[PDB]
RNA sequence: CUCGAUGUCGGCUCGUCGCAUCCUGGGGCUGGAGCAGGUCCCAAGGGUUGGGCUGUUCGCCCAUUAAAGCGGCACGCGAGC
RNA sequence: ACCGCUGAAAGCAUCUAAGCGGGAAACCUUCUCCAAGAUCAGGUUUCUCACCCACUUGGUGGGAUAAGGCCCCCCGCAGA
């Protein structure tokens, strides 16, 4: 039932619809995919297909990936990620070097896009946690984007774990649920997905069919 | 003084007995039980039921009419089964039998509907009046009792489901 | 305790039925005979368990 | 000089034990002391001796009903209101092992030795286990007459 | 339900019983009954 | 206990916990016709506004709100203001 | 919490003692993220898959390699 697909984040751009209201949409190039390998109960102990995307020269992969690709039957690949599939195998719907392209989807569905957010380095709390700081004025002196107390007193005589300081922010996996696919350009191997993605312009990018709908 | 009487046997056609368990059928279906540990089953002169357990204990006492009734429940119900009469009461409140199933009206936006499960089935006689059938007294029961609480109580107009011949309470209100 | 409950007797009767018998060795070389020499303990724990009473809740 | 083990002294064996009946406390008493050794003459507190215990049937320990309904099971995260908390009932549903070996481990000397010690025992939910290239007697509880 | 340490019956029909560890009365009239808490 | 020093009210920032529950959730009784309510039981997941006056906490008032909870933590928090 | 079904002790009755149901933003799965230093350090795979010297002949010390890295170099929307 879940299906996916690896591409990359093209960019956004904006198209009017049949209502001539305005759709932001973000251009994700879901490339084609090859299988490369399936994980079944019996041998891994769930059940999930590898998927291979990306261009890259031979000459650029190791040793051991060339034989993990060589016992595909495929070319290699540079990127390599596993879709997980429900706890029935079916034990069918994939074959391995069986290609994928981006009409898995259709027009109207809903899918769940995954990537890598934007880096912003070591971020303060007023960035990386929305606090409110002290005030600009009337005496402040020296305070106006530090955090202020970080604890009680005597009782307890520490800092609880969990508490929210300055540290690095951004890079991290983020999951959008529920975006709309508003046109499906097999020609071009082209997702309009309606709305924001996270990463930045050309990462990679798995687009899932949602579960929520 | 119950559980000290003989269970009498009208056909008990496959009256089983293997350790504290037993097994009856009949004109109707099969209907299985386990017997409670200090309680022992037993024969009669007449092939009859019969039940005992070592004397004067507060946890025998408690068991042996228990154990008694419940064999003479399941071997009444394969003879001939149970059956609850149930009637509606209210303006337009009413029931109808939906195949398998059985439909209710009563007052919601959407309609009611009842499914019946295993060993029980559904007979309306009129458009507010119908019975619950079925060998297995406890099961009836708790469908009977499942199909009675459909509506809150309503002390003032009387509305809902009841049962045959049971009072319900009554208040003026206005 | 380990040897004696080996030989079936507990530590406690043991020491009773030693002391009943009469037999006045040490706890010290109990357990070296134990650690070295299982046949002489177990010939020891016999006559502990001779010397004991026959019924010992009495 | 009273005996001091030596190091190659120490002879090791393999006992499976079964949890057919048997409560959980009872079990987690014989087998704590099967692992430190206790049993043997050659008994040191400061040596790691006694043997392998494989207890197999862990579903099937005699827990009492109060017991599953009302035994609470407790864990903090370390975060504030991190205290999460099982029932013995979820626990025998879910990973039986893990209360058997809870109950033995809590019945072990709270030191260095015991990491080590609890190294040798093993507790499956089934009748099986995966150690049959040793050859594990078979060990039922005895009480000494007294 | 009434919830108060003192339970006893009100009127000539109030039965009084304990199920489930606790003491409380049962009667027809539904504003006598009571349970301890 | 602390006098060879344990910084004292209110506000700010950041919180965390309790439940004796203000709202939302589930119920019994009602002097519960309906809408609304009263009272008691269960329930701590989240939420719980902005201003005028006063140093104020508290309180009163204004306009809203589903609601504008009560408390602990050195009457939390000045090597954070 | 509350509402039950079947039902004795206690010929009646009783949600209970045997047994079986319904039942909430609380609890556990389900959704998102972290995670094998999870020292019980997991699994599925693929690659190398090879020498020399000394010696007290050692689960010994060195030396030189393979697969593969690292440093250096050109950079980044990655970044103290
Ligand atoms: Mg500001
Ligand atoms: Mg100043
Ligand atoms: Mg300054
Ligand atoms: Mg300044
Ligand atoms: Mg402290
Ligand atoms: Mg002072
Ligand atoms: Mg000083
Ligand atoms: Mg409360
Ligand atoms: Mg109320
Ligand atoms: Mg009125
Ligand atoms: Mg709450
Ligand atoms: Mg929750
Ligand atoms: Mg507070
Ligand atoms: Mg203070
Ligand atoms: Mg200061
Ligand atoms: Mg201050
Ligand atoms: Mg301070
Ligand atoms: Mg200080
Ligand atoms: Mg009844
Ligand atoms: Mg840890
Ligand atoms: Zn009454």
């Amino acid at each position: 039932a879940r299906k996916g697909i690896l591409g990359t984040k093209l960019g956004m751009t904006q198209v009017f619809d049949e209502s001539n209201r305005v759709v932001p949409v973000t251009v994700v190039k879901a490339g084609p995919n090859v299988v490369t390998r399936i994980r079944t109960p019996e041998r891994d102990g769930y059940s999930a297909v590898q998927l291979a995307y990306g261009e890259i020269s031979p000459r650029k992969v190791n040793k051991p990936l060339t034989g993990q690709y060589t016992a595909a039957g495929v070319n290699p690949r540079r990127y390599l990620a596993e879709l997980r599939l429900d706890d029935s195998d079916a034990a069918t719907e994939y074959q391995v070097g069986q290609e994928l392209t981006a009409e898995i989807f259709a027009d109207g569905s809903y899918v769940d896009v995954t990537g890598t957010s934007k880096g912003k380095g070591f971020a303060g709390t007023m960035k990386r946690h929305g606090f409110r700081g002290q005030g600009a004025s009337h005496g402040a002196q020296a305070v106006h984007r530090r955090p202020g107390s970080i604890g009680g007193c005597a009782t307890p005589a520490r800092v609880f774990k969990g508490t929210r300081m300055a540290g690095r922010m951004g890079n991290d996996r983020v999951t959008v649920l529920n975006l709309l696919v508003h046109k499906v350009d097999a020609e071009n191997g082209v997702l309009l997905i309606k709305g924001a993605v996270p990463g930045r312009t050309g990462g990679l990018v798995m687009v899932r069919s949602a579960i929520k709908r | 003084r119950i559980g000290k009487q003989p269970i009498p046997v009208p056909a008990g056609v496959d009256v089983t007995i293997e350790g504290q368990s037993i097994s009856v059928k009949g004109p109707k279906g099969t209907l299985g039980l386990t017997v409670a540990e200090p309680i022992k089953v037993a024969r009669n002169d007449d092939g009859a039921i019969v039940v005992t357990r070592p004397d004067d204990e507060r946890r025998n006492r408690s068991l042996h009419g228990l154990s008694r009734t419940l064999v003479s429940n399941l071997v009444t119900g394969v003879t001939q089964g149970y059956t609850t009469k149930m009637e509606i009461f209210g303006v337009g409140y009413r029931v109808q039998l939906k195949g398998s199933n059985l439909e209710f009206a009563l007052g919601y936006s959407h309609p009611v509907v009842i499914e019946a499960p295993e060993g029980i089935t559904f007979a309306v006689q009129a458009p507010t009046k119908f019975t619950v059938s079925g060998i297995d007294k406890q099961k009836v029961g708790q469908i009977a009792a499942n199909i009675r609480r459909l509506r809150r109580p309503d002390p003032y107009k009387g509305k809902g489901v009841r049962y045959e011949g049971e009072q319900i309470r009554r208040k003026v209100g206005k | 305790n380990a040897a004696a409950r080996l030989n079936d007797i507990t530590y406690n009767r043991l020491i009773q039925g030693l002391k009943a018998a009469g037999v006045e060795v040490d706890r010290k070389n109990l357990a070296d005979i134990a650690i070295s020499d299982p046949a002489a303990f177990t010939a020891l724990v016999d006559v502990a368990r001779a010397a004991l009473p026959e019924d010992v809740n009495a | 000089p009273t005996y001091a083990p030596k190091a190659g002294d120490t002879t090791r064996s393999w006992y499976v034990i079964d949890a057919t009946d048997v409560v959980l406390g009872r079990l987690a008493v014989a087998a704590a002391n099967l692992l430190r050794g206790k049993h043997k003459p050659t008994f040191a507190p400061n040596v790691d001796g006694g043997d392998f215990v494989i207890v197999i049937n862990a579903d099937k320990v005699a827990i009492s009903g109060d017991k599953l309904q009302h035994k609470m099971v407790y864990r903090h995260s370390g975060y504030p209101g991190g205290l999460h908390k099982r029932t013995i009932g979820e626990l025998m549903q879910r990973h039986p092992d893990r209360v058997v070996e809870k109950a033995i481990l809590g019945m072990l000397p709270k030191n260095r030795l015991s990491r080590q010690i609890q190294r040798k025992l093993r507790v499956y939910a089934g009748p099986e286990h995966p150690h049959s290239a040793q050859q594990p007697v078979p060990y039922e509880l005895k009480q000494v007459a007294q | 339900v009434k919830v108060n340490p003192s339970v006893k019956p009100i009127c000539d029909k109030c039965r009084l019983i304990r199920r489930h560890g606790r003491v409380m009365v049962i009667c027809s009239d539904p504003r006598h009954k009571q349970r301890q808490g």
